[PDB]
């Protein structure tokens, strides 16, 4: 019999959602700030409750699988991560009453994957078809996402930045997902907000040149990857040492052999060097490296094992481990190499463009110091993934809570005509969706229960004419006041709950 | 002092009312599986009828003790459907605790549940055409009595029984302007001979009385002697003193008392009623003496026996031996005799053409048991057919009605789009509880049972065809002909939303110890 997984399942419905009930208060702009205690024991003032779930979880299977949730609205979207949390436990509130009812979950699980599908072409239906080859027009969609989300007081000029960032990469006018793979966030410590732009190919941090260039023009982009010293067991000139000749012998020929290396690096071609950490190896020999640079190859160095791994797939540098993988292929092709100082603190390297697949778009973020460096990453993007989320999803639709009290209008009606035993289910499945608007609408006050009933007063006869406007606080269209979001960001909300709840239904 | 407050009040109304509402659903339809009941004295009683149950069982909460009167007025009016009034009021209940927990008002939707009442009744005057004419409507009655009687009381439909019943409404509501009183009929029941044994009164039955087959037994003309004054020595339950002076006195005193026996019968007969019926009895001595006399004499007539058939002759009652007159005499449009049962006595059936003031239904039975559970399924019979002999509104209700409505309320939900919309949603869910519940207690799934006929308004709009509850496999309402009237299923739409009307009535929840103590 079932009946010994039936009171696993109910505790972890229970479970699920009293972890996810306190991110109902942390709904929305007007949303609760949670402060957090530590498990050894401190505050933390904390917002987007996905981030709560990162820091601060119990060891439940169920509540493991919302920390999973959250990220994978991190990872394909970056936002509507607090509004995929809620609409997971509004769907375990339809599973309680059909199991004490007494159906399947085999049933219920395949009744919210109709219903998902079923939903999704109702809410498409909903959306306005935006361009995507219209910079300008990706330019007014974009900004009003970002003026309805909590940062905008440095999204205004950071919008543009990244409308002209995507517009490279988009190509096509079915302008596909995004990859961030070839975008890089890259800090200046000085400078200014207003100092922020974007540098084509990448942008390097300090180089190491002993009598190395510092512009040059048409280089080539080479990594190294072998050592250059002899093998560590205690020392790295493993000698017993008591004696000067001892120490030089042994340590001319290890000049030797490093003579040899260099001068294959530069007949073969190379202007930028990428070198890795000396810990990433067990040394690197720095009079090599003076030879190196006294044959004016301008070199970095210390740089992290897997960021290579990004560089290598950006700029068409392709790995190089020896001096036998010295190719024209193996070594990326930059136009302009050079070092920019100055325009604020630090320096930091420029490969302004290199011969690249698609194309490598770096953004530089600067600031006074680290926090409000930090200000503008946070900034920069959210204003990416608002982009990203729209040229997954062509269509635009108006956000703030109300085209969820549309859909649910529709797919209850829906649910009566078409038939079933599962009719109850995608009943159920509509009555979880005004859960979340509703929990929102507690968030702008203005009691939501009176709310949520006179916003499909106005989805049933003119299909929308009020909304919940956080701006008003309340009762107030989101077509009048214009509050709009990606097609994505609610979409990819609403389809990985739905895959959750299916789980968890068949888990035991 | 304990105060519940607000869904501390409601767990107090759910209990009681989960607890009734699920006895109830367990026991609509023919598949109705039967109630069972322990009496207070101990004694086995087993029904299926809720009318009967939530008067013997001993409520013991304020949603339990509600429900006497609720369901007093649905069986004095309509009859049956005790059960569904309790189904889906509880899961209208059920439900608003879920919209109490979802944070909606209890209030606003006590409010809105009377305007989604109202929307179910403009339903049902879309539904189920309201003409039957007078000579056919009887056999859908005779198809709904039935279901009545052929599948709880009898397997296999007394065929006298349910053509009977309609027959003795009739008689009264074409002299009452289309309607029937219940005091005017009565349904009587006298177990003897067998349960076969079916017949109408349209006056009362006395069992008549002769005391020699060798002396005359007579039946004669239509008028009865309705007389408390003695044409027989009657007996007030008493005893004088007995003298006689000698024997012969004795001798001479029967030949007196002859000539005193033809003085009642010259004083009676000149006025007309030969049947001769005296309310306090007396032995078979005299009685075949007046025999032998030639009326005949019904003894030992019970108190208010003499009353029934007063008002349905429509005359008087003889007071005394010397005030006598034919308009305190019987006014019958026929007396005639017809034995008791099959095996013992006989009757006098005293029949009127005149006043239908008590038209009594006697069935008769070869058990006990069976018969008073055979007059709760006339007891039922006869108040549907009121309400179709005013109005011939009918309903095709059973499965079809409850989920047409459905669709309409949870359409006026969207249609009236207001705050009142879960109240409506409150409403058209519970309204599916219902034929959930006809194949709940049933052997087919209730889940499958709602998914069928609700294609079928998507076929088609005012269904005459429901699901079935006879395993026929055909499911409709008009050639399963299960088919009752609109007036009834109307009113089981006010009692049930008077009910969470009535526990909403005031805000106090405090007690100071005694609020139900």
């Amino acid at each position: 019999d079932r009946d010994k997984p039936a009171q696993i399942r109910f505790s972890n419905i229970s479970a699920a959602k009293a972890v996810a009930d306190a991110i109902r208060t942390s709904l929305g702009p007007k949303g609760m700030d949670k402060m957090i205690q530590d498990g050894k024991g401190d505050v933390t003032i904390t917002n987007d409750g996905a981030t709560i779930l990162k820091q601060m979880q119990v060891l439940h299977p169920a509540a493991r699988m919302l920390v999973e949730l959250s990220k994978a609205q991190d990872i394909e979207a970056g936002d509507g991560t607090t509004s995929v949390v809620i609409i997971a436990g509004s769907l375990l509130d339809s599973c309680t009453k059909l199991l004490q009812k007494g159906i399947h979950p085999t049933i219920i699980s395949e009744s919210f994957q109709k219903a998902l599908e079923k939903g999704i072409e109702i809410l498409t239906d909903m959306s306005r078809p935006v361009e995507l080859s219209d910079r300008e027009t990706l330019l007014n969609s974009a900004t009003t996402s970002l003026n309805s989300k909590v940062v905008s007081q440095y999204s205004s000029l950071l919008s543009p930045m990244s409308v002209n960032a995507v517009m490279k990469v988009i190509d096509p006018a079915t302008a596909t997902s995004v990859d961030l793979r070839d975008i890089k966030i890259v800090k200046k410590l000085g400078g200014t907000i207003d100092d922020c732009e974007l540098v084509e190919g990448l942008v390097l941090t300090q180089k190491v040149s002993n009598s190395g260039i510092t512009r040059v023009e048409k280089a080539k982009i080479g990594l190294i990857q072998f050592c250059l010293s002899a093998p560590k067991t205690d020392m790295d000139n493993q000698i017993v040492v008591s004696d000067y000749a001892q120490m030089d012998r042994v340590l001319r020929e290890e000049r030797a052999y490093i003579l040899n290396l260099v001068k294959q690096i530069k007949k073969t071609g190379c202007n930028v060097l990428l070198i890795q950490k000396s810990i990433l190896r067990d040394a690197l020999s720095d009079l090599a490296l003076h030879f190196l640079n006294k044959m004016k190859i301008m070199v970095i160095k210390d740089i992290e094992r897997e960021d290579i791994e990004f560089i290598c797939k950006t700029i068409g540098t392709k790995p190089v481990a020896h001096i036998d993988q010295f190719t024209a292929d193996m070594l990326g092709s930059a136009e302009l190499a050079e070092e920019v100082n100055l325009n604020g603190s630090g320096k930091l390297l420029k490969i302004t463009g290199c011969a690249s697949p698609g194309k490598t778009v770096t953004i530089v973020v600067r600031g006074s110091n680290k926090l409000v460096i930090e200000e503008a990453e946070r900034s920069i993007h959210d204003a990416l993934c608002v982009i990203r989320c729209l040229v997954k999803k062509r269509a635009l639709i108006a956000g703030g809570g109300a085209p969820e009290i549309e859909l649910a209008l529709r797919l209850t009606e829906y649910s009566r005509t078409l038939s079933g035993m599962e009719s109850y289910c995608v009943r159920a499945f509509a009555d979880a969706m005004e859960v979340i608007p509703s929990t929102l609408a507690e968030n702008a006050g203005l009691n939501p229960i009176s709310t949520v009933t006179e916003l499909r007063n106005r989805h049933a006869q003119g299909e929308k004419t009020a909304g919940i406007n956080v701006r008003k606080g309340g009762i107030s269209n989101i077509l009048e006041e214009l509050v709009v979001q990606p097609l994505l960001v609610s979409v990819s909300a609403l389809t990985l709950a739905t895959e959750t709840v299916r789980s968890i239904l068949k888990i035991d | 002092k304990s105060r519940l407050m607000g869904l501390e009040a409601l767990k107090s109304h759910i209990m009681a009312a989960k607890a009734v509402a699920n006895t109830m659903r367990t026991s609509l339809g023919p598949n109705g599986l039967d109630k069972m009941m322990v009496d207070k004295d101990g004694d086995v009683t087993v029904t299926n009828d809720g009318a009967t149950i939530l008067s013997m069982m001993d409520v013991d909460h304020q949603i339990a003790k509600l429900m006497v009167e609720l369901s007093k007025s649905q069986d004095d009016e309509i009859g049956d459907g005790t059960t569904g009034v309790v189904v889906l009021a509880g899961a209208l209940l059920e439900e608003a605790e879920q919209l109490l927990d979802r944070g909606i008002h209890p209030i606003r939707i006590a409010d809105g549940y009377e305007q989604a009442a109202r929307v179910a009744i403009e339903h049902l005057d879309k539904i189920s055409d309201s003409v039957l004419v007078d000579i056919k409507d009887t056999e859908p009655l005779i198809q709904t009595a039935k279901t009545t009687l052929g599948s709880k009381v009898v397997n296999s439909c007394h065929r006298q029984m349910a053509e009977i019943a309609v027959n003795a409404v009739l008689t009264v509501a074409d002299m009452e302007r289309r309607d029937v009183d219940f005091e005017l009929i009565k349904v009587e029941g006298k177990v003897g001979g067998r349960l076969e044994d079916t017949k109408l009164i349209k006056g009362v039955i006395v069992d008549k009385d002769f005391s020699h087959p060798q002396m005359p037994k007579k039946v004669e003309d239509a008028k009865i002697a309705i007389l408390t004054c003695p044409f027989e020595p009657p007996k007030p339950k008493t005893k004088h003193k007995l003298d006689v002076t000698s024997v012969e006195d004795y001798k001479a005193l029967q030949k007196y008392e002859k000539e005193k026996f033809e003085e009642m019968i010259q004083q009676i007969k000149e006025t007309g009623a030969n049947l001769a019926i005296c309310q306090w009895g007396f032995d078979d001595e005299a009685n075949h003496l007046l025999l032998q006399n030639n009326l005949p004499a019904v003894r030992w007539v019970g108190g208010p026996e003499i009353e029934l058939i007063a008002i349905a002759t429509g005359g008087r009652i003889v007071p005394r031996f010397s005030e006598l007159t034919a308009e305190k005499l019987g006014f019958a449009g026929l007396v005639q005799e017809i034995s008791f049962g099959t095996t013992k006595d006989k009757m006098l059936v005293i029949e009127q053409c005149k006043n239908s003031r008590a038209v009594t239904i006697f069935i008769r039975g070869g058990n006990k048991m069976i018969i008073e559970e055979a007059k709760r399924s006339l007891h039922d019979a006869l108040c549907v057919i009121r309400n179709l002999i005013r109005d011939n509104r009918v309903v095709y209700g059973g499965g079809a009605a409850e989920i047409s409505c459905a669709l309409a309320v949870s359409q006026e939900a969207d249609k009236c789009p207001t705050l009142e919309q879960y109240a409506m949603r409150a409403f058209a869910d519970a309204l599916e509880v219902i034929p959930m519940a006809l194949s709940e207690n049933s052997g087919m799934n209730p889940i499958q049972t709602m998914t069928e006929v609700r294609a079928r308004q998507v076929k088609e709009m005012n269904p005459a065809l429901g699901i079935d509850c006879l395993h026929k496999g055909t499911n409709d309402m008009k050639q399963q002909h299960v088919i009752e009237t609109l007036i009834g299923k109307k009113q089981q739409i006010s009692l049930a939303t008077q009910m969470v009307r009535m526990i909403l009535k005031i805000d106090d929840i405090r007690k100071p110890g005694e609020s139900e103590e």
